[PDB]
């Protein structure tokens, strides 16, 4: 049973960053993203 | 952004008026062009504030722990003891900026509220504050505030050591700069006076178009009743006739002024997307871009129709 | 380069069937084709005169009473063409503002390597490449992002001899026991020695600090020669 | 030596100075063939 619904905007996630007093988080790998950009010109 | 208006012909024009609405007819689609135009200003609006503030994947929080080597963000924190989380900066900007319904003329509201507009604008300084530039370039990576400026001094060509040996002094610095912020804002008047240009320029077009229905444009009176109770039908024909196209020219008028105003205020929100992705979510080397000086940091801070950038350089 | 291929592999469909975007050169398109439509469709409209024909109002009008109708149709008309004028003006900028950002993009991001924050991509720009399209330029971003992070423990420098040393380029980090010197956006673990790091000052003054021994290879190749020789000098003298 | 780098002779630069630009490795290198030399001189003698 499909319908409209009506909320409230969703702004993300909610993420605490662990910010300690002498840590840091280092990347041990990665990725290579392509993203898209389109422009008219 | 700025003040996303609407309008509605008949009514502006020839408000509750059957003949004078049948004649209105006769000049075709000359008001679909400003719904359209007007529906097109709102939507870029929108979009200007959605690309200037929503540069964040996710909502970033600091922890309980405001300690960051020293260095005082309190007034630009958010502060939880208010109903919009506002900080004591954005607070002072969202009281100090601040100021036609009756024929035909709208507002509509931002699709942002301020609240969520404040919600941003804490997750991007939470960011800044507690992962460096990390958080924009891909997930959130922490670092100690003090390593994270060692960092950005290396990287406008001092030292890290100098920032380690001088902590306590950079700091103090730092905390002097930001409690004078709260008194150079306003006092010094120059800037803040931006946004609230915007909000008068909106309220004095909108105050003339609803005012120059008071007009007689050639007519023998600016009320449509009083035309109508005068002169027989073929008579009124011109008067009603000259009063559809004064109307039509002022509508005209306000949507083209509407237009030019919205490209630059598009302008101006680039300008303001492309400073929130250069100066707060990394860090410059484009001279005088984000401050005078060599660029250590910025932070944001969400202004009726706008956003301020508190920019923290080495001089 | 198993990712990039796969990275472009997957473009193809994250273009054309996810929508989101090549929405602004349609949105282009369709905004031009719709001035053009509402203008020739005020031709149709009589703006009060008796009929939207100039030769229907010629052919049952004398001279100077077609002249008044005549000219209504003309008002209205030159209104309708000057405001498709001033909109296209308007337009015309607004896509001049667009085509000068493109190319820069161009410049920027394709003929060289970009530093500046999210202007060639979300993530540490590697390269773009252009493609065209009606109306318009897609840039392809390739960008570097960090995937995998694992938290250790950080100071801001070692105190080994007295003599704070602070690293040349990278972080002190630590994962609970040793103390080692990577670089700032891949974890690649090095010993510390004299040769990353550089002294300034004691410690006394740097917060945070921490202890640890900094390893000098001129020391250890120098100690291992003079013991050679102290064992040879004892040799020969008993 | 550490944080210079040497580049031709000094008939080229304008402006170019005089200085004795310190080398660490020169100097322990010195100071042990010293050592060992004043050791060979003792046992010789
Ligand atoms: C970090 O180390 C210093 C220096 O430690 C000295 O050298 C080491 C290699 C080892 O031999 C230690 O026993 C030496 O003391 C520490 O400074 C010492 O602090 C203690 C306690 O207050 C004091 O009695 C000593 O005199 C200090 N030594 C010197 C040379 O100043 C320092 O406390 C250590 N810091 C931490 C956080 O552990
Ligand atoms: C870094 O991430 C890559 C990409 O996920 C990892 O490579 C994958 O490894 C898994 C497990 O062996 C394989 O099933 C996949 O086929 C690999 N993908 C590719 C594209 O080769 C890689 O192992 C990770 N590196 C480290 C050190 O953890
Ligand atoms: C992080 O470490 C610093 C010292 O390097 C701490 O600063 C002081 O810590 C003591 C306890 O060791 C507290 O009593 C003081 O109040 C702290 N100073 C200040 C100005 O608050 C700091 O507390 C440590 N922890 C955190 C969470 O920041
Ligand atoms: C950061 O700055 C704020 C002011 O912006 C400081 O808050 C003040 O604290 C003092 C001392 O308790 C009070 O007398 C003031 O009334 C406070 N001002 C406000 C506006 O609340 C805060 O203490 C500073 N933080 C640090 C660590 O020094
Ligand atoms: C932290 O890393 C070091 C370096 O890899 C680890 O020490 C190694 O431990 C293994 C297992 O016993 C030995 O084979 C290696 O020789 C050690 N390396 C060195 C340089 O001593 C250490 O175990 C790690 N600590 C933790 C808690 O994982």
């Amino acid at each position: 049973s499909q319908s409209i619904i009506a909320y409230t905007m969703s702004l993300g996630a909610e993420n605490s960053v662990a910010y300690s007093n002498n840590s840091i988080a280092i990347p041990t790998n990665f990725t290579i993203s392509v993203t898209t950009e389109i422009l008219p010109v | 952004s700025m003040t996303k208006t609407s309008v509605d012909c008949t009514m502006y024009i020839c408000g509750d008026s059957t003949e004078c609405s049948n004649l209105l007819l006769q000049y075709g689609s000359f008001c679909t062009q400003l719904k359209r135009a007007l529906t097109g200003i709102a939507v870029e609006q929108d979009k200007n504030t959605q690309e200037v503030f929503a540069q964040v994947k996710q909502i970033y929080k600091t922890p309980p722990i405001k300690y960051f080597g020293g260095f005082n963000f309190s007034q630009i924190l958010p502060d939880p003891s208010k109903p919009s989380k506002r900080s004591f900066i954005e607070d002072l900007l969202f009281n100090k900026v601040t100021l036609q319904k009756f024929n035909g003329l709208t507002v509509l509201p931002p699709l942002l509220t301020d609240e969520m507009i404040a919600q941003y604008t804490s997750a991007l300084l939470a960011g800044t504050i507690t992962s460096g530039w990390t958080f924009g370039a891909g997930a959130a990576l922490q670092i100690p505030f003090a390593m994270q400026m060692a960092y950005r001094f290396n990287g406008i060509g001092v030292t890290q050591n100098v920032l380690y040996e001088n902590q306590k002094l950079i700091a103090n610095q730092f905390n002097s700069a930001i409690g004078k912020i709260q008194d150079s804002l306003f006092s010094t008047a120059s800037a803040l006076g931006k946004l609230q240009d915007v909000v008068n320029h909106n309220a004095q077009a909108l105050n003339t178009l609803v005012k120059q229905l008071s007009s007689k444009f050639g007519a023998i009176s600016s009320v449509l009743n009083d035309i109508l109770s005068r002169l027989d039908p073929p008579e009124a024909e011109v008067q009603i006739d000259r009063l559809i196209t004064g109307r039509l020219q002022s509508l005209q008028t306000y949507v083209t002024q509407q237009l030019i105003r919205a490209a630059e205020i598009r302008a101006s929100a680039n300008l303001a997307a492309t400073k929130m992705s250069e100066c707060v979510l990394g860090q410059s080397k484009r001279v005088d871009f984000c401050g005078k000086g060599y660029h250590l940091m910025s932070f944001p801070q969400s202004a009726p129709h706008g956003v301020v950038f508190l920019h923290v350089t080495y001089v | 380069a198993n990712q990039f291929n796969s990275a472009i592999g997957k473009i193809q469909d994250s273009l054309f069937s996810t929508a989101s975007a090549l929405g602004k050169l349609q949105d282009v398109v369709n905004h031009n084709a719709q001035a053009l439509n509402t203008l020739v469709k005020q031709l149709s409209s009589k703006f009060g005169a008796i009929s939207s024909v100039l030769n229907d109002i010629l052919s049952r009008l004398d001279p100077p009473e077609a002249e008044v109708q005549i000219d209504r149709l003309i008002t209205g008309r030159l209104q309708s063409l000057q405001t498709y004028v001033t909109q296209q003006l308007i337009r015309a900028a607004e896509i001049r503002a667009s085509a000068n950002l493109a190319a820069t993009k161009m410049s920027e991001c394709v003929l060289g390597q970009s530093k500046r924050v999210d202007f060639c991509g979300k993530g540490y720009h590697l390269m773009s490449f252009p493609q065209s399209a009606p109306h318009g330029v897609v840039f392809l971003h390739v960008t570097y992002v960090p995937a995998q992070e694992k938290n250790f423990t950080t100071a801001p420098a070692i105190c080994h001899d007295g003599k704070a040393h602070f690293p040349r380029e990278g972080v002190f980090v630590s994962n609970g026991t040793h103390w080692f010197l990577t670089q700032r956006n891949f974890y690649e673990p090095q010993i510390i020695t004299t040769d990353n790091t550089f002294v300034s000052g004691n410690c006394d003054v740097v917060i945070g600090i921490v202890n640890n021994t900094v390893y000098d290879p001129l020391q250890l190749e120098l100690d291992s020669f003079k013991e050679e020789l102290d064992k040879y000098f004892k040799n020969h003298t008993s």
